[PDB]
């Protein structure tokens, strides 16, 4: 199977492709996470109940 | 053609090489945000059948539906009165999509043909054909081109005055279920039926990571409000929190008390809040930043197979099999 | 504002009434799934039937009762995602070769084909999500089989190693003309299904086999009655009678 | 003598209780969820709001009555009294037969049964009952065309402290035939011809598949035919019998008699809601 060849050289040139990307550490990541949750905290109705005066639902 | 295991060693170990410690370690003296309950405020009827798929309006008041009884839907969530209804020429129908500038409804199911119809005029604009599988999701990207996602495992990215494929996106094995655009709407991901997940690239056409923590099938896929995570959900009833700078996945949402399986998942504005659909008839609400339950959204009796958040986040709607959709908040 | 929201209710109040007018229409149709091997003969006869009198629909009546009929070929695959949209249909017709009992197919020496179609219905039958869908069932192919079992040069016992120890049943009517060996046949395959059909029925589902070949046209009144026998078992079992 | 007045008071009240208890769980039961809300239980609604009237108006100031051996009230308050106790069970009944004639239409005619049936014919139909049943009732006793032609029957209505149950034999025939007889024909019929039904098909699957493999619906037809009959049945004898003959019966054996009848009310919920989805909403709440 010629195709076979095609399929099997894809998956090479592929994860060649994919295997060169640069990584920072997983403490970076979570704490870029844990910073922007703390900022945009105070501006989700449903973690913090507003008052009924301005829920449209009410 | 045996160098294939050589580069997947390479890149476990290459990923193995930059986990510093877990999220839970860095995240553990923050306080919970304790026990959150809803209650319901509006109860939608109308619809004969079925439920598979919804989506919220851009102005987070309109919402469209659409069930196995052949007809969509457009509701008024403040007043909770009708506004359309669309007879269909297929009765299977499999999802259903919202335009940004809200003009423009789609939707496509088991006949391998995509529809989008013209609000404002209400009658058929264009079909889009050429998938040799049934679709699954589909998303406006803009008022112009749509990008769906069918079960031949391709993608492709439509232009709607013409009619044709513009890119196809090609690489997955098993059948592609869900997808999520970035904010951005710079790079979107995809999950499959081989437990994979893929994040591939909507100018250039080309994948650029795959995930492959999962075990079964994947059923639905989210995009975290930052644009830098994004959470899937499949049939062995976990949750996982992948990244896309670190390449692996972070944390796992699992109970040992839930063994059924996983339709919908879905965040809030700010992120702190996961919002997962079960076949338990009910839904869960998780803790984003340390993995631990904070409610139960109960009152369906059927299966769910719907979930979204507006966008401003003042409520969560959901939709079942009852042929019901709740609005909570 | 007055006339907004007086508008707005306008509108609930149009669209109502055709969800009222449309549900009679929707509730009163019954709907049927057509599902069955390949190289089998739906094709043949569902064609066949409309004459007598990615998806297709069909359309047809009897004694003034609608019905529908949705077959799906272009999804062809082992892995059945979209199996779980039919789970509210009135019952599945299954349609297999009975005369392929010695074909490797694909030209991958594969199972015999017969088998094949065995492992689908064994599959189709333990589903989750069709827990309570019965399965009407058509054994095609009656002539071919018949004259390939008389020929001597290919023999049932070879492939399926426990025909050798079968004895014809006792309520057994064959037709006229028939030899022992045409009916011993025909029957092997028929309780070859019943026995997967009755190993776990758990009383919700039951399964109807029936014998067809291309010169037929009754079909069409057998779909009607068994679709009403299975109607009448479900309201029997539901007033916890049956 | 102390001892008996006492039991009496004891007895009655777990009767009044119970009928109480059972209608009014069925009630919020059907009423507080959706999944419930089929149309072929508006009869069953129907039928309970009929015994939580019964059980509510009718045996508390009967038992009073018996109690006391002297009525404590006017004339016109007896008057009303018997007609809400005619009422009651001339409905109690003809729900049963709608029931029955409802399961008959399910069972043989399969395809028909949506068209036939609808949610807006269910009520006109349980308004043309009560509409029948309001009428055999208050129209004949309000007027004073049941009353009796014997000394003892005027002296009892002149006076002001007997309430008692005194007719012709037209009214009392009349009543029974409307009642009682009507109603008993047509369900026997029905539930013979659900019986054939269920043989046939019983006896066509263990044709079917008989070799890899009686007594259910005998004994669910059983009790429900077999508990309404026990329990209604003598009481619409006596009723003829007594009148067609007289000096025949004590008025004794008419109130017991009379009063087995009312149980037929605590019997209901536990025939016709005993559905695994009554069961489930019957586990949600209340427990
Ligand atoms: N002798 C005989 N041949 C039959 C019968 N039914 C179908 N055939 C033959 O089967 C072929 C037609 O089958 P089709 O209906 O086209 O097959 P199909 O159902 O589309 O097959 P798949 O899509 O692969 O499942 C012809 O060669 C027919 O002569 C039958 O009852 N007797
Ligand atoms: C005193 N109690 C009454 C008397 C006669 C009567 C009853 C019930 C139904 C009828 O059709 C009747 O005629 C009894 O409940």
């Amino acid at each position: 199977n010629t195709a076979s060849i095609a399929q099997a050289r894809k998956l090479v040139e592929q994860l060649k492709m994919e295997a060169n990307i640069d990584r920072i550490k997983v403490s970076k990541a979570a704490a870029d996470l844990m910073a922007y949750c703390e900022a945009h905290a105070k501006e989700d109705p449903l973690l913090t109940p507003v008052p009924a005066s301005e829920n449209p639902f009410r | 053609r045996q160098e294939a295991e050589q580069l997947k060693n390479q890149i476990r170990d290459a990923r193995k090489a930059c986990a510093d410690a877990t999220l839970s370690q860095i995240t553990n003296n923050i306080d919970p945000v304790g026990r959150i309950q809803m209650r319901t405020r509006r109860t939608l009827r109308g619809h004969l059948a079925k439920i598979y798929a919804m989506h919220w309006g851009t102005d987070s008041r309109l919402l469209v539906s659409a069930s196995q009884d052949g007809k969509l839907i457009i509701w008024d969530s403040y007043t909770t009165n009708k506004v359309h209804a669309i007879p269909l020429r297929s009765s299977w129908v499999m999802t259903c999509a919202y335009a940004p500038s809200g003009n423009y409804v789609a939707c496509g199911g088991l006949d391998n043909i995509c529809s989008i119809y013209n609000l404002k005029t209400v009658r058929v604009s264009r079909e889009l054909a050429g998938h040799t599988g049934y679709l699954s999701c589909c998303r406006f990207l803009d008022d112009n081109q749509i990008v769906t996602s069918s079960g031949d495992t391709t993608c492709a990215l439509w232009d709607i005055e013409t009619g044709q494929q513009t890119t196809t996106f090609t690489g997955h094995t098993g059948d592609v279920m869900s997808l999520s655009l970035a904010p951005d709407t710079r790079l979107f991901v995809s999950g499959a039926c081989d437990a994979s997940a893929k994040l591939w690239d909507v100018r250039e056409g080309m994948c650029r990571q795959t995930f492959t923590g999962h075990e079964s099938d994947i059923n639905a896929i989210c995009f975290f409000p930052n644009g830098n995570a994004f959470a899937t959900g499949s049939d062995d009833a976990t949750c996982r929190l992948f990244d896309l700078r670190a390449d692996q996945e972070l944390m796992t949402y699992s109970h040992d008390n839930i063994i059924c399986g996983i339709t919908s998942v879905s965040f809030s504005k700010s992120g702190r809040l996961l919002l997962a659909g079960y076949d338990d008839f009910n839904c869960n609400v998780w803790d984003a930043l340390k993995a631990d339950r904070a409610g139960v959204l109960a009152g369906h009796d059927n299966r769910v197979s719907c979930l979204g958040v507006t966008d401003d986040g003042m409520a969560v709607a959901t939709g079942s099999w009852d042929s019901f959709l709740k609005i909570w908040n | 504002q007055r006339n907004e929201e007086k508008a707005q209710r306008e509108a609930n109040k149009k669209i109502e009434k055709q969800l009222q007018k449309d549900k009679q229409v929707y509730r009163a149709t019954h709907r049927l799934l057509l599902l069955g091997a390949g190289e089998s003969g739906k094709s043949t006869i569902v064609k066949q039937m409309r004459i007598l009198h990615g998806i297709f629909e069909t359309k047809f009546q009897v004694d003034k009762v609608n019905f529908h009929m949705f077959d799906v070929g272009g999804q062809r695959d082992e892995r059945r995602k979209w199996i779980q949209c039919f789970n509210d249909v009135t019952a599945i017709i299954f349609v297999v070769a009975s005369s392929s009992y010695n074909m490797v197919i694909r030209e991958d020496n594969q199972t015999n084909r017969l088998q094949e179609a065995l492992n689908l219905f064994k599959s189709i039958w333990n589903n989750r999500w069709l827990r309570t869908i019965s399965v009407i069932l058509f054994l095609n192919k009656q002539d071919l089989l018949a004259e390939k079992v008389l020929a001597g040069k290919s023999k049932i016992e070879d492939y399926f190693p426990e025909f050798a120890r079968y004895t014809t049943p006792e309520d057994a009517t064959p037709e006229p003309g028939e030899d022992p060996r045409v009916t011993r046949a025909k029957y092997f395959i028929r309780d070859e299904f019943l026995r997967i059909s009755t190993a776990s029925g758990d009383g919700r589902h039951y399964c109807y086999p029936h014998f067809t070949c291309a010169v037929d046209t009754e079909n069409i009144r057998r779909v009607f009655n068994d679709c009403r026998d299975i109607i009448q078992r479900m309201h029997l079992r539901q007033y916890e009678l049956l | 003598d102390e001892v008996w007045v006492v039991g009496m008071g004891i007895v009655m009240s777990l009767i009044v209780l119970a009928i109480v208890f059972g209608n009014v769980l069925v009630i919020t039961a059907i009423a507080k969820f959706e999944r419930l809300q089929t149309v072929t239980n508006y009869f069953i609604t129907s039928l309970a709001c009929a015994d939580l009237v019964m059980g509510l108006a009718v045996v508390p100031f009967g038992a009073a009555h018996i109690l006391t051996k002297t009525w404590t009230f006017g004339n016109f308050w007896c008057e009303f009294w018997t007609s809400i106790d005619v009422l009651c069970v001339t409905a109690s009944i003809e729900t049963l037969c709608v029931i029955a004639v409802d399961r008959y239409f399910a069972i043989t005619s399969p395809f028909k049964y949506q068209s036939l049936l609808t949610k807006n014919k269910a009520r006109v139909i349980i308004l043309m009952v009560w509409i029948v049943s309001g009428l055999t009732s208050f129209l004949p006793i309000q007027m004073h065309w049941y009353r009796a032609t014997h000394q003892e029957a005027i002296n009892c209505y002149a006076e002001e402290t007997c309430c008692d149950f005194f007719t012709n034999q037209a009214y009392a025939i009349a009543s029974s035939i409307v009642s009682f007889y009507v109603p008993l024909v047509i369900m026997v019929f029905v539930y013979s011809r659900v019986f054939q039904e269920a043989k046939r098909q019983l006896q066509k699957i263990d044709k079917s598949e008989g070799r890899f493999h009686e007594h259910k619906a005998l004994k669910t037809l059983g009790i429900i035919m077999g508990t309404f009959t026990l329990c209604w049945l003598p009481f619409f004898i006596v009723n003829i019998v007594h009148v067609i003959q007289d000096n025949l019966i004590r008025k004794e054996v008419y109130i017991l008699l009379n009063w087995i009848g009312y149980v037929n009310s605590g019997f209901n919920p536990l025939i016709y809601c005993r559905s695994p989805d009554f069961r489930i909403a019957f586990q949600e709440l209340l427990c």
